[PDB]
């Protein structure tokens, strides 16, 4: 910074302290009460949701390895399992409404080969409806899945 | 829609190479279809004002309103928007011994907004009870204050 | 550093001004907090390209930059697309060889925080602390004593 | 003709009353046409 | 009875859902540091562990950052429920354990803290809920929009009136310290009004100097000070910057402190100022009822001051204004469709009595429960009026 | 469509106008807009009738 | 060129909005040819110069 007349240098060190800490000290957060960090992505005005939750995990992946000692990922606040529950609870649904068709279809009709028809009838049909939702720009959503069990 | 992308992304990349005074000026890309269609002229009757007093009111209040409704190509103000206006005499300048360039150097030092930080900072020390902004040079207001610029 | 006021209206009024011209939209909101950080909403119609909206809205903000103070254009100035909600939340903790909340934040924004923002089409990350940086805490009474100033 | 016509949505449930008609609008007439071809098939074939 | 039970039952959108995960936000008052909301942040995370072991997995506590925006003032708790097979009853579920949350901290404590269940939805869609602003149209500052805004809160709240819920977005208002620089005292000593403004900048609030290299990857170079040399207002005299005539001068000689009262946020609305009201509908009145009766408050306010409805709600609601034109034409369309394949004017009117017969039976199952008119409810509706067909055209085909 | 939505603006900056301040309308094309749809719908209706 | 042409010095706010500021000249000082002269520029020796 200076030469004082006596030829006494000032350095940086000597008229302030030098820490190497964050550039923002608005912030810092917890897990638990232990010190921690994070990242909280956003959706991008018509991103695909889940297909990019999975590709979160891809990129993380490969960073995985290179870990320092002790650094260790953990998962709050997470809405992939919810998706994987309404399809889970919806096609348990679809497979529970099937079978239960087939109880009906036996007390009217005593014939094993009659209560068959029906049975090979609508899975044809709900097939069918995911192909012409791929071909108008649908998606597997929450309200064409409860529209399969409708 | 996309032609207008490529023509102001290109433009940006001389920009740089213009005066510095172009710059701070008004550069833009708009849409153009030469002729007009709806044409709101703006007068006044009872409480009689200017042809300059009308023109500020229709550039501070429906202007900006209007270019950005309904897709607008470009609006062309009839007049123009007020600013503090300045009229250096050049005798008065030789009389206290002066130039144009000091009078700017005057403007560009108490007429400004300066970003002071603030009381309990970012990192403050633990057990702080206040936090506020502080407020230092304020740019001015009216036509009295500008002539009492030292 | 910048109060609330300060950001009002040399850093908010100057773009919303020069925001105009747009294919579309409904309306605009803005937020100018103390702590130095603006924040501004266009809101389009329903069933618009996302796509094409993020280009003119950052390609007339670009006209009025040159109108900022020289601070906030070193800044980080950012158009993405929002959707107020977050979905993967990704905690990052230690266990073994413990380190501090600033240690940690780091590492997130200098190994993983960037390849997550690029990969399958992220709105916009938010670091939960801050990244590295040469800190400096200048006392002020070690530079009067060698007579000196910021 | 009242799932089609309903499903002229607007605003933010734009795709809300929209797909809950059109995705079994398309079940619709995809049980009409297994109505119409494959039920009659297989009830000739066999039965009893 | 199909038209007193479909009046009286209620409009919702779509139902708050389980997602096992929720969040709950703080706020603290005019002021607060960074020290004083973490106190808030710890009690917030005793109720989620130690009082709440069997529902809640893990916390994820963010001091400094709530969804109002940001500030030292604000939090924010990511809570990450367990799995739903070790929450059974519905006291181990969302709504119930957000439910003795806030009539508890609420009351006692001292700043505020909710909780609530994240909607499915998006920020819109409340249903029996608005959104208003209110606007500075003239040439008054945000001095006067402060007084306007409090007019509006008053008088909604003055006459309820099959009532109307309000308050303020958060324009809580707080002191901000001013520090008047005389030019004339400043130039005679020698100092430039360069120096002294980054003296102050580059201290206080800090300052972007440069940019260097840390482990291979690239960063910023930041110049404050030291903590305890930039909390009080005692501590800018402390700072000397230093003359043309080689000698130090102190803040305290060309400054004068003293307190003033700002806002720590100034919104504006369509390149114009504004304040955010968050208001609502009673549990009688219902969106329509309500908006139209704040409307006519919105205007018995002074000159220069008007209104914008600001700012998710809506552009023509489903519950209301849609739903009757998709039913219309839902008619038009039944009876043009029974006609083509049977040819009379007698045969359709059959299937079109048939809608109130299947319908009111889907009125009482939601009106005996705990259910109301929402999204999957006036679907179900439809369905009904084409399984309803479906057998009355088959006592109509064959019999003909 | 966009000359309707000039005048939706402008409808909301009128009421706080100071005194004197009055609009007009000089250089207009939507009333040839409403004029080619009245006299092509009238000749649309001559022609059926006769 | 900050006289004849004018300059835009800086920004500063009238009655809520933020518009320009500008300097020039009256406008007898820059109409004719033979004003020109009437304008000094100071030297480093602290003296007018025509
Ligand atoms: N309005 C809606 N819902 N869709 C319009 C789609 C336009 C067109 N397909 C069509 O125009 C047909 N749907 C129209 C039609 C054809 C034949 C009979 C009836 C209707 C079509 O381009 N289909 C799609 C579908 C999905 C897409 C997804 C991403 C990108 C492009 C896409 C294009
Ligand atoms: N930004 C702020 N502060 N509030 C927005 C919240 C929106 C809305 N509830 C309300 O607006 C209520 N505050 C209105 C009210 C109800 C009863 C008494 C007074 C006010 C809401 O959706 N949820 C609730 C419900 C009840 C509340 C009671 C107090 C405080 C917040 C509340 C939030």
């Amino acid at each position: 910074l200076k030469v004082n007349q006596d030829g006494s240098r000032v350095l940086l060190r000597d008229v302030a302290k030098i820490e190497l800490g964050g550039e923002n000290y608005d912030i810092i957060a917890e897990f638990n009460g232990q010190p921690a960090s994070g990242l909280g992505i956003k959706l991008a005005t018509g991103a695909n949701a889940l297909d990019t939750a999975a590709a979160i995990r891809a990129e993380l992946a490969k960073m995985e390895p290179f870990f320092p000692s002790g650094l260790k990922i953990v998962y709050p606040y997470d809405t992939t399992p919810f998706v994987k529950i309404s399809i889970h609870e919806v096609v348990k649904t679809l497979v529970e409404a099937i079978i239960l068709v087939f109880l009906v279809m036996y007390l009217f009709l005593q014939n094993f080969r009659a209560t068959l028809i029906p049975t090979i009838a609508v899975p044809v049909v709900l097939l069918g409806t995911f192909a012409v939702l791929a071909a108008f720009g649908f998606s597997i959503n929450t309200l064409t899945m409860f529209g399969m069990v409708l | 829609d996309i032609a207008q992308v490529q023509v102001q992304a290109k433009l940006q990349l001389a920009m740089p190479l213009l005066p510095q005074e172009v710059q701070q000026q008004g550069v833009s890309v708009e849409k153009s279809s030469s002729s007009f269609l709806m044409v709101v002229g703006v007068i006044n009757t009872d409480g009689t004002m200017t042809q300059e007093d009308i023109s500020d009111y229709v550039a501070a209040n429906m202007k900006d309103a209007i270019s950005r409704t309904s897709g607008v190509g470009d609006v062309q103000l009839f007049g123009s928007q007020y600013a503090m206006r300045i009229w250096m005499n050049p005798n008065e300048l030789n009389k206290f011994q002066l130039t144009p360039v000091d009078v700017i150097t005057a403007i560009k030092a108490q007429n400004a907004q300066v970003a002071a930080g603030q009381l309990g900072g970012t990192p403050p020390v633990k057990g702080q009870q206040l936090n506020a902004s502080i407020i230092a040079q304020t740019r001015l207001t009216s036509t009295e204050e500008f002539g009492k610029i030292l | 550093g910048a109060d609330a006021k300060t950001v009002q209206d040399t850093v908010t009024q100057v773009i919303e001004q020069n925001m105009n011209g747009i294919d579309n939209l409904m309306y605009m909101s803005s937020n100018s907090d103390s702590t130095g950080t603006v924040q501004i909403t266009l809101t389009f119609e329903s069933g618009t390209d996302a796509d094409i909206a993020q280009v003119q809205v950052q390609a007339k903000l670009q006209l009025a930059m040159p109108l900022l103070p020289q601070e906030v254009q070193q800044q980080g100035v950012s158009v993405e697309k929002s959707s107020s909600s977050f979905l993967m939340v990704v905690g990052v903790i230690n266990t073994d060889g413990t380190m501090t909340q600033e240690d940690i934040s780091d590492y997130v924004a200098a190994n993983m925080k960037d390849a997550i923002s690029r990969t399958s089409g992220v709105g916009d990350v938010q670091l939960f602390g801050s990244q590295y940086a040469m800190r400096i805490w200048m006392n002020p009474n070690e530079l009067n004593k060698f007579q000196l100033t910021p | 003709a009242v799932f089609v016509p309903m499903a002229f949505f607007g605003g933010s449930t734009g795709a809300i009353y929209r797909q809950f008609s059109i995705t079994i609008v398309s079940a619709m007439a995809l049980s009409v046409l297994v109505a119409l071809i494959l039920t009659p098939a297989l009830c000739a074939t066999m039965l009893k | 009875g199909m038209a007193y039970l479909f009046v009286r039952l209620p409009s919702s959108f779509l139902p708050d859902e389980d997602q096992g995960v929720f969040m709950t936000m703080v706020q603290l008052p005019a002021g607060a540091t960074q020290e004083r909301t973490q106190k808030v942040l710890n009690e917030v995370t005793h109720y989620y562990l130690t009082k709440e072991k069997n529902n809640v997995e893990s916390v994820f506590a963010v001091n400094g950052f709530g969804f109002a925006g940001r500030g030292q003032n604000t939090g924010i708790a990511f809570v990450s429920l367990k799995d739903w097979a070790d929450r059974p009853g519905e006291e181990n579920k969302v709504e119930a354990i957000t439910m003795r949350a806030t009539r508890a901290f609420s009351q006692i404590k001292d700043a505020m803290v909710f909780a609530f269940n994240l909607p499915a939805i998006v920020e819109l869609g409340t249903a029996t809920g608005f959104d208003f602003e209110l606007i500075d149209q003239a040439g008054l500052g945000h001095e006067k929009l402060t007084q306007a805004r409090n007019q509006l809160l008053a008088e909604a709240a003055k006459h309820p009136d099959m009532l109307t819920s309000v308050r303020p977005n958060g324009l809580e208002d707080t002191p901000q310290f001013k520090i008047d620089i005389d030019q004339e005292k400043a130039q005679a000593l020698g100092v430039s009004i360069n120096d002294i403004n980054t003296t102050l900048g580059a201290a206080w609030g800090g300052s972007y100097v440069n940019d260097f290299i840390d482990r291979g990857r690239v960063k910023k170079v930041y110049v404050m000070s030291e903590a305890k040399y930039r909390m009080l207002p005692d501590d800018i005299g402390d700072w000397y910057v230093r003359a043309a005539d080689g000698q130090m001068v102190p803040f305290s000689a060309f400054s004068s402190s003293r307190w003033e009262y700002g806002s720590p946020r100034l919104e504006r609305y369509n390149g114009l100022p504004s304040m955010e009201i968050l208001g609502q509908a009673a549990p009688g009145k219902s969106t329509g009822e309500a908006m139209e009766l704040m409307e006519q408050l919105a205007s018995k306010l002074p000159t220069g001051v008007g209104y914008d409805w600001t700012g998710m709600s809506y552009q023509e609601r489903l519950s209301g204004n849609q739903a009757p034109s998709l039913y219309a034409i839902s008619l038009i369309v039944v009876f043009l469709c029974l006609a083509a394949l049977y040819e009379s004017w007698s045969i359709p009117f059959s299937v079109m009595l048939v809608v109130p017969l299947g319908v009111i039976g889907a009125l009482l199952a939601a009106t005996f429960r705990g259910l109301t008119n929402d999204v999957y409810f006036q679907v179900g509706l439809l369905t009904t009026i084409g399984l309803s067909a479906k057998n009355a055209i088959l006592i109509v085909e064959f019999a003909k």
